[PDB]
C-alpha cells in the first residue's frame, strides 16, 4: 500500500508535531482562554507605571546623567503628567537637591509647597480633588476610606496647605515605600501588605494611561471624581482609554461562562422544571459521589436478610445451636444435649417422664455409647416405634426417618424402594442401622453432635425437590409428627417423590415461550 | 442477630428453660455497656464520611497499584464500589456497636466473606488497611471505653477479613 | 430471631441508612430502663408455677368439658400436654419481654402453633382463653412493688399484656 | 471595621437609645463563646498552608484551563498572585471570624476585588470557586477534635461558611 499522503504534507504535520514538546497530547494544550502573560497590564494601558518604568533612586553622591533622569521623572510624577514650562523650573531647589541639603522626599516636599502644585492641584480644585490628587502623586495610591478624607480636611482647615502637605510627605507610609531616596511611583498596581480591595480600581480610576495628565487646564476644569464613590465606599472605574480596545483581543477569560439556551428546557408531564434537575445533577456534581448515591439506594425488594427463612418458617431450625456431647461432659452441658435429642428424635412430640429412657441415659452418661449410639437406640425405643412405625404406612415411616435422622428430606423414589424392601427382608432395626450406619450420618453428625434439620441448606447431591419436600415435611417451630392428628399420620410426598416433580414443568417451559 | 440478649434466650430456649439469674445479670452487662457503645456508634455516624474518604485513600496509598489503568482500583465504577463497601463495614460496626454484639457483622458481612471475594477478585488486605485507617482515627475521635467497644468490633471485622 | 436492636438495625438496612439520632435515642431510653425489663422477666420466671396453677384452675372451673371423658384435657396425658403448652407459652411472653420484640413468638413460639392445634382437634378459643388468665395471673405479680424499687413500669404492663395479647391473638 | 459589639452599639446609637437587656444578654453570650470562636480561628490560622494547597490542587484538576500556557494562572508570576490571592481572602475571613462581624471582610478585601478581577481579565467565577475549595478545606480543620476541649460549635462552622459565602458571593 503506497504513500497515501504526500511527503510536502507528512513533513509538515512533522514539524507541526515537532515545535511543541510531546507533539499532540490531550495534555499539553494550549489554554483556551488565550491571554499572554502581559494580559492585564496590556489591555489596562498600565503596563509602563506599573512594570517597565525602574524605580528611580538617587543617593547623596551622583553624576549628571543620573540627577538629570531623577529629575525628569521628578517632574512627569510629582506634577502630574502637565506639561512644566522653564519658566517654573525650580533651581535653588535643585541646586540644594544637588548639594545634598536635601533629600530627594525633601525635594518633594518643596515640589509639593511651590505654586506649581498649588495652581495645578490646589488652587482651582476641591479638597476632595486636591486630596485624591496628592495621595495618587504623593503616596503613590487612592484615599481608602472618607476617614481619610475628613483627616486631612480638617488637617487643612486647622494648620494650613503645608502641615497637610508633611502628613503626606511625613507619614510612615511614604517612608515605608519611598524611604527618603527613591521617587514615588503609583504603587497599588501591585499587591502590598496593607492594601484594600478598592485601592486598584481607585488609582486606575485616577489613572488616565501614559499620554493622560492631571490638568487643570481642561474645558470642565478640575473636578474630583472619586468623591462620590469614597463616600459611598465604592470601588473605582475600570473604563481604560479608548486606544486599548485594539490589544490582545482573542483573548477569552470568560471561557467557563455558559451560554444560555434560547427557550428553557419544560416538562409538560411528571413538574416544569424536572429536566433542569436531572441537568443538574448530571453535570453540576462530580461522578464518583453520584455513583457511590446510587449503589446506596435503597432497594425496590424490601428484604431483610432473614427474608426467605421466614417465608418457609425455618429461621429457628437454622438458629438453633449445633450440640455436641463429648465423653467428658458437666451436667448442664448432658441435660441440655438430652432435651435438643428429644426435641428433635421425637418429632417434637411432647415425651412423658414414664416414657423417657433412664438406662439409656445411664449408658450414655457412663460412655458406654455415644451420641450415635444413644440415638439408634431411642430410634429402637417403643416411643419412636409407636409414633412413627406402628400407625404409618411405610411411606410415612421412611420420609419421617430421612427427616429426623438424617435432617434432610428424600431425594428420589429409590430411597423408598431401598428402605421398604430392607425393611421387608431384614426387618426394623436394620432399617434403623442403615440411617445411622449411612455414610451421610457419619459425614454431617458423626458420633458426637445432635442430628439437626440440613436441608433447609443446599446440600451436594442433592435433587433441588429436596428442598421442597423437607419444607413441606417440616411444620414450623411449634409443629410436630404426632400421631395424634385427627386423620391419623399420613403421607405427604408420595406423589412428588414417584412424580418427580409437580409434573407442571413443560408447560412452565411453554409458558415462557410466546405465552 | 448474635447478640448477649439473643444468645441469652437462645441458650435458655435450647434446653427449654426460663431466664434465670445468669442470663439476667448477662443482660445487665448489656445494659450497662449500651451507653459506650451507642454514642461510639453515634461518633462514628457523625464523621462517616470523613472516615470512609480516609480508608479509600489509605488503601490507593498502601496499594498504588491498583489505581493505574487495567486492574481493579481503575475507574469511578471501581473507586465508588470501594467507597460503598467502605461505608457498608461502618454501617455494619455502627449496628453491632448499637446491638452489642457481633450478630450483624457476622450475618451481613461475615457471612460468605471469603467466597464472594474469591469470586470477584477482591483482596482482603485492602479491607484490612481500610478497617486499620478506621481504627486510627476512632482512636482520636473516641475517648474511654467507646473506644474500647469501637475497636473491638473493628478488630472482629479486621480478623475476619485474615 | 430479633431484639429491639437486631429490629432497629434490620429497618435501617432496608434503607441502606445509618442508625437516626432519634432511633440511637429510642434505643438508649430502651438500654436505661433494662432494670425494670430485668425486674419484670424476673416476676414471670420466679412466679411462673404460680400462674399456670392459677391459669389452669380457673380455665378448667369455667370450662368444665375440657376435663370429661371426651374432652381435650381429659386423660393424664392430655391435661399433662396443655400444662406444657401453658408453660411454653409463658416461657416464650418472658423471652419476648426481654427482648423487647415479639419476634421470639412469632418466629418459635406462634410459628406452626395454630396448625398444630387445629390438626389435633384443640380448642383454640380454651387455648386463647388459658392465655388471657395467665395475662391475669401474671399482671399481678408484675405490679408488685414488694421487695423492688418503686417506679413508673407501666409501659412494661403493657407490653407484657400485648404479648399475651399476641399469642391469644396467633391461636384463635 | 467593627465587631458584633460595635454592631450593636451603632444599632442602639441610631435609635438613640441604651442597650436593651437582650443586646447585652447576646452581647455576654457571645463573650462567653469567644473561647470556642478563638479555638476556630487558631485552626484557621495554623492550617492555612494545607487549606490552600487543598484548594489549589482541587481547583487546578477541576479547571485545567488556568494552568496552561495562556491561562490565566500559567506563568509562575500569576500561579504564585493566584495562590497570594487565596492566602489573603483566607486572612480576612479569619479576621471577620475573630470580630464577629463580616465588616473587615467587605470593607478591606472584597469590595473593589470584582472590579480588580474584571480589569486584570481574570475569571471571577474560577475564584469564587477556588475560595469555596477553601471553605470545605477549613471546614475539615475547624471540625477537628483533637487537641482541643470538645463541645458544640456548629454556631461557629456556620458562621465561618457564611463568610467563605460572602466572600464568593461578591467575588463571583
Ligand atoms: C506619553 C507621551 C505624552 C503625550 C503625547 C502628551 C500630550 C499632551 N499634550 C498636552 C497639552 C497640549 N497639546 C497641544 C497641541 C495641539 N494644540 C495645537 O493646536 C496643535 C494643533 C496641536 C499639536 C500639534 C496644546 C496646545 C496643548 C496645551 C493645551 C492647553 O494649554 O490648553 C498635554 C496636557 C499637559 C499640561 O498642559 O499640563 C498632554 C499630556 N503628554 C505625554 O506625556
Ligand atoms: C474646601 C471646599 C470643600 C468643602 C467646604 C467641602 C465640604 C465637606 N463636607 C464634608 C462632610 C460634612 N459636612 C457637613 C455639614 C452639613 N451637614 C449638616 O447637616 C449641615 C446642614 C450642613 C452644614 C451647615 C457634615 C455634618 C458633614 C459630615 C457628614 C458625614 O460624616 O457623613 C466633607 C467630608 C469630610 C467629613 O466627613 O467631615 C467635605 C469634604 N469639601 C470641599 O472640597
Ligand atoms: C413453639 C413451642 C411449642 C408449643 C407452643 C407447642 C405446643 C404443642 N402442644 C401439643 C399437644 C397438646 N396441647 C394441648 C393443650 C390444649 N389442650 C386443651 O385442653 C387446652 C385448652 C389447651 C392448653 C391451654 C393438648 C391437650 C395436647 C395433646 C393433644 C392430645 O394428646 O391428643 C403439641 C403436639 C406435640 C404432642 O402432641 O406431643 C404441640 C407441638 N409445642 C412446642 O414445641
Ligand atoms: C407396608 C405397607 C406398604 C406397602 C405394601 C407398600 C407398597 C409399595 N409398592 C411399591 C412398588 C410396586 N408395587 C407393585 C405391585 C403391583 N405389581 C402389579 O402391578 C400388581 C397388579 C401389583 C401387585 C399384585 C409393583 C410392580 C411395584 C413397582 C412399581 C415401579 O417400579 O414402578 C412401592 C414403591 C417403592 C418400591 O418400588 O418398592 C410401595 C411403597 N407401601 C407401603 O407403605
Ligand atoms: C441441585 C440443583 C439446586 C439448586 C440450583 C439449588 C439452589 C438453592 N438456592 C437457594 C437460596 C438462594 N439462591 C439465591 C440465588 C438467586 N438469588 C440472586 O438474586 C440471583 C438472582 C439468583 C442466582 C443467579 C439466593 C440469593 C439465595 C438465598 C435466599 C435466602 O435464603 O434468602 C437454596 C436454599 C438453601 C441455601 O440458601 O443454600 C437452594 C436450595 N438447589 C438445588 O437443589
Ligand atoms: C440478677 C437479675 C437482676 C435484676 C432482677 C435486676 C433489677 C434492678 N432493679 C433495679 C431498681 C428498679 N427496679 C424497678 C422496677 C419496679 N418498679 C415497680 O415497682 C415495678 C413493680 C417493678 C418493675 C415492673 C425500678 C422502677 C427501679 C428503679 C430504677 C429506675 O427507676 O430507673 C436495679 C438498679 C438499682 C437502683 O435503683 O440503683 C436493678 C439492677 N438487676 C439484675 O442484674
Ligand atoms: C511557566 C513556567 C512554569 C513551570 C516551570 C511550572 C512548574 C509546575 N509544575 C507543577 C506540577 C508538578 N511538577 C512536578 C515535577 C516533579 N515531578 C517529578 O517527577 C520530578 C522529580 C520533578 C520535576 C523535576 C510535580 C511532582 C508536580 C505536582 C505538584 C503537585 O501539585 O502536587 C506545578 C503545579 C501546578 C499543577 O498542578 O500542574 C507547577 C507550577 N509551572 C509553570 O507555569
Ligand atoms: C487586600 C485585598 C486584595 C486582593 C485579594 C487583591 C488581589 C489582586 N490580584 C491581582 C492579580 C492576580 N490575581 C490572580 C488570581 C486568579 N488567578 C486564577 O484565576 C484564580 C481563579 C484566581 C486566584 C484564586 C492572578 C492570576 C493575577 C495576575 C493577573 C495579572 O497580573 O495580569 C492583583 C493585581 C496586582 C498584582 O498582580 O499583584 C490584585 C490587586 N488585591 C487586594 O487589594
Ligand atoms: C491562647 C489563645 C486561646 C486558645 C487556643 C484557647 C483555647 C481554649 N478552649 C477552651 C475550652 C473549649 N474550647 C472549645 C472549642 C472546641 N469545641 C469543639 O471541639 C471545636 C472543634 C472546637 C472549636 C470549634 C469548647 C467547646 C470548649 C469548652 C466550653 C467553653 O469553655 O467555652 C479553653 C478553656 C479551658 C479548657 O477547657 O480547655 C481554652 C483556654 N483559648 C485562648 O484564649
Amino acid at each position: 500500500m503506497p504513500a497515501v499522503v504526500a511527503d510536502q504534507y507528512l513533513a509538515m504535520a512533522k514539524e507541526l508535531a515537532a515545535s511543541r514538546f510531546g507533539g499532540f497530547t490531550k495534555e499539553n494544550i494550549p489554554s483556551p482562554m488565550a491571554q499572554p502573560e502581559s494580559y492585564g497590564r496590556d489591555r489596562l494601558g498600565i503596563a509602563a507605571v506599573a512594570t517597565e518604568n525602574p524605580k528611580v533612586t538617587l543617593r547623596a553622591p551622583f553624576t549628571s546623567e543620573e540627577f538629570q533622569g531623577a529629575l525628569y521623572a521628578i517632574y512627569r510624577h510629582i506634577f502630574g503628567n502637565t506639561y512644566v514650562m522653564e519658566s517654573e523650573r525650580p533651581t535653588t531647589a535643585e541646586s540644594q537637591l544637588k548639594d545634598g541639603r536635601i533629600t530627594v522626599r525633601g525635594f518633594i516636599r518643596l515640589l509639593a509647597k511651590s505654586e506649581v502644585y498649588k495652581s495645578r492641584f490646589f488652587q482651582k480644585t476641591s479638597q476632595n480633588r486636591f486630596i485624591e490628587l496628592s495621595h495618587k502623586l504623593l503616596l503613590g495610591r487612592a484615599p481608602y476610606d472618607q476617614a481619610e478624607i475628613s483627616y486631612h480636611l480638617d488637617l487643612w482647615n486647622t494648620q494650613g496647605y503645608d502641615a497637610e502637605i508633611d502628613s503626606y510627605v511625613d507619614s510612615e507610609e511614604y517612608l515605608d515605600f519611598f524611604g527618603e531616596d527613591t521617587v514615588p511611583f503609583l504603587r497599588d498596581f501591585k499587591y502590598q501588605t496593607g492594601q484594600q480591595g478598592v485601592g486598584y480600581s481607585r488609582l486606575l480610576n485616577l489613572y488616565d494611561g501614559y499620554a493622560g495628565s492631571d490638568t487643570d487646564r481642561a474645558q470642565s476644569g478640575q473636578k474630583a471624581r472619586l468623591n462620590g464613590t469614597i463616600a459611598q465606599a465604592e470601588p473605582g472605574s475600570i473604563e481604560r482609554p479608548s486606544a486599548l480596545q485594539d490589544t490582545w483581543k482573542f483573548a477569552n477569560p470568560n471561557y467557563r461562562n455558559a451560554k444560555p439556551p434560547m427557550v428553557k428546557a419544560l416538562a409538560l408531564e411528571p413538574v416544569d422544571l424536572l429536566f433542569l434537575n436531572m441537568a443538574k445533577d448530571l453535570t453540576s456534581v462530580s461522578r464518583a459521589e453520584w455513583l457511590a448515591k446510587s449503589y446506596t439506594q435503597p432497594s425496590r425488594y424490601q428484604q431483610t436478610e432473614t427474608f426467605g427463612q421466614e417465608r418457609i418458617g425455618a429461621v429457628g431450625a437454622i438458629e438453633t445451636p449445633r450440640i455436641n456431647l463429648r465423653a467428658p461432659f458437666t451436667s448442664e452441658e448432658f441435660q441440655g444435649a438430652l432435651y435438643a435429642i428429644y426435641r428433635h428424635i421425637f418429632g417434637n412430640t411432647y415425651v412423658m417422664e414414664s416414657e423417657r429412657p433412664t438406662t439409656a441415659e445411664s449408658q450414655l452418661k457412663d460412655g458406654r455409647i455415644t451420641v450415635r449410639g444413644f440415638i439408634r437406640l431411642l430410634a429402637k425405643s417403643e416411643v419412636y416405634k409407636s409414633r412413627f412405625f406402628q400407625k404409618t404406612s411405610q411411606n410415612r415411616f421412611i420420609e419421617l426417618s430421612h427427616k429426623l435422622l438424617l435432617g434432610r428430606a428424600p431425594y428420589d423414589q429409590a430411597e423408598i424402594s431401598y428402605h421398604l424392601d430392607l425393611w421387608n427382608t431384614q426387618g426394623y432395626d436394620a432399617e434403623i442401622d442403615s440411617y445411622v450406619d449411612s455414610e451421610e450420618y457419619l459425614d454431617f453428625f458423626g458420633e458426637d453432635t445432635v442430628p439437626y434439620f440440613r436441608g433447609f441448606k443446599y446440600q451436594t447431591g442433592q435433587s433441588a425437590e429436596g428442598f421442597n419436600r423437607l419444607v413441606r415435611l417440616y411444620d414450623g417451630w411449634a409443629g410436630s409428627d404426632t400421631d395424634r392428628n385427627v386423620g391419623g399420620q399420613v403421607a405427604r410426598l408420595t406423589a412428588n417423590l414417584t412424580r418427580g416433580g409437580s409434573g407442571l414443568e413443560p408447560f412452565i417451559v411453554m409458558a415462557n415461550s410466546r405465552r | 442477630s448474635r447478640t448477649v440478649i439473643t444468645e441469652v434466650i437462645a441458650t435458655a430456649d435450647s434446653q427449654g428453660r426460663f431466664l434465670n439469674s445468669t442470663e439476667l445479670q448477662a443482660a445487665f452487662g448489656r445494659f450497662e455497656r449500651a451507653v459506650p457503645a451507642i454514642e461510639a456508634a453515634r461518633a462514628l455516624t457523625k464523621n462517616q464520611d470523613a472516615l470512609v474518604k480516609g480508608a479509600v485513600q489509605a488503601v490507593f496509598k498502601k496499594f498504588p497499584y491498583v489505581t493505574q489503568p487495567g486492574e481493579k482500583g481503575y475507574g469511578d465504577s471501581n473507586q465508588a464500589k470501594c467507597a460503598r463497601d467502605i461505608g457498608y463495614y461502618l454501617r455494619f460496626i455502627t449496628y453491632s456497636l448499637v446491638a452489642s454484639g457481633t450478630g450483624p457483622l457476622d450475618d451481613y458481612v461475615i457471612a460468605g466473606l471469603r467466597e464472594v471475594n474469591r469470586a470477584f477478585n477482591l483482596n482482603p488486605l485492602w479491607y484490612i488497611e481500610a478497617l486499620n485507617y478506621i481504627k486510627g482515627e476512632t482512636g482520636k475521635l473516641l475517648s474511654g471505653q467507646s473506644k474500647t467497644e469501637a475497636l473491638l468490633y473493628i478488630d472482629h471485622a479486621i480478623n475476619a477479613l485474615s | 430471631m430479633n431484639d429491639v436492636f437486631t429490629r432497629a438495625i434490620a429497618q435501617a438496612d432496608l434503607k441502606g441508612s445509618f442508625l437516626l439520632e432519634s432511633d440511637l435515642d429510642k434505643l438508649a431510653s430502651f438500654a436505661k430502663e433494662g432494670v425494670k425489663r430485668l425486674d419484670a422477666v424476673a416476676a414471670l420466671t420466679n412466679n411462673a408455677p404460680a400462674i399456670i396453677s392459677d391459669a389452669a384452675h380457673k380455665l378448667f372451673a369455667e370450662q368444665q368439658e375440657l376435663i370429661q371423658p371426651g374432652g381435650n384435657a381429659y386423660p393424664h396425658r392430655r391435661m399433662a400436654a396443655c400444662l406444657r403448652d401453658m408453660e411454653i407459652i409463658l416461657r416464650y411472653v418472658s423471652y419476648a419481654l426481654l427482648a423487647g420484640d415479639a419476634s421470639v413468638l412469632d418466629d418459635r413460639c406462634l410459628n406452626g402453633l395454630r396448625e398444630t392445634y387445629n390438626a389435633l382437634g384443640t380448642p383454640t378459643q380454651s387455648v386463647a382463653r388459658a392465655v388471657q388468665l395467665m395475662k391475669d395471673a401474671a399482671m399481678v405479680h408484675l405490679k408488685s412493688t414488694a421487695n423492688v424499687t418503686v417506679g413508673d413500669c407501666s409501659s412494661l404492663y403493657s407490653e407484657a399484656a400485648t404479648y399475651f395479647d399476641k399469642a391469644a391473638a396467633s391461636i384463635a
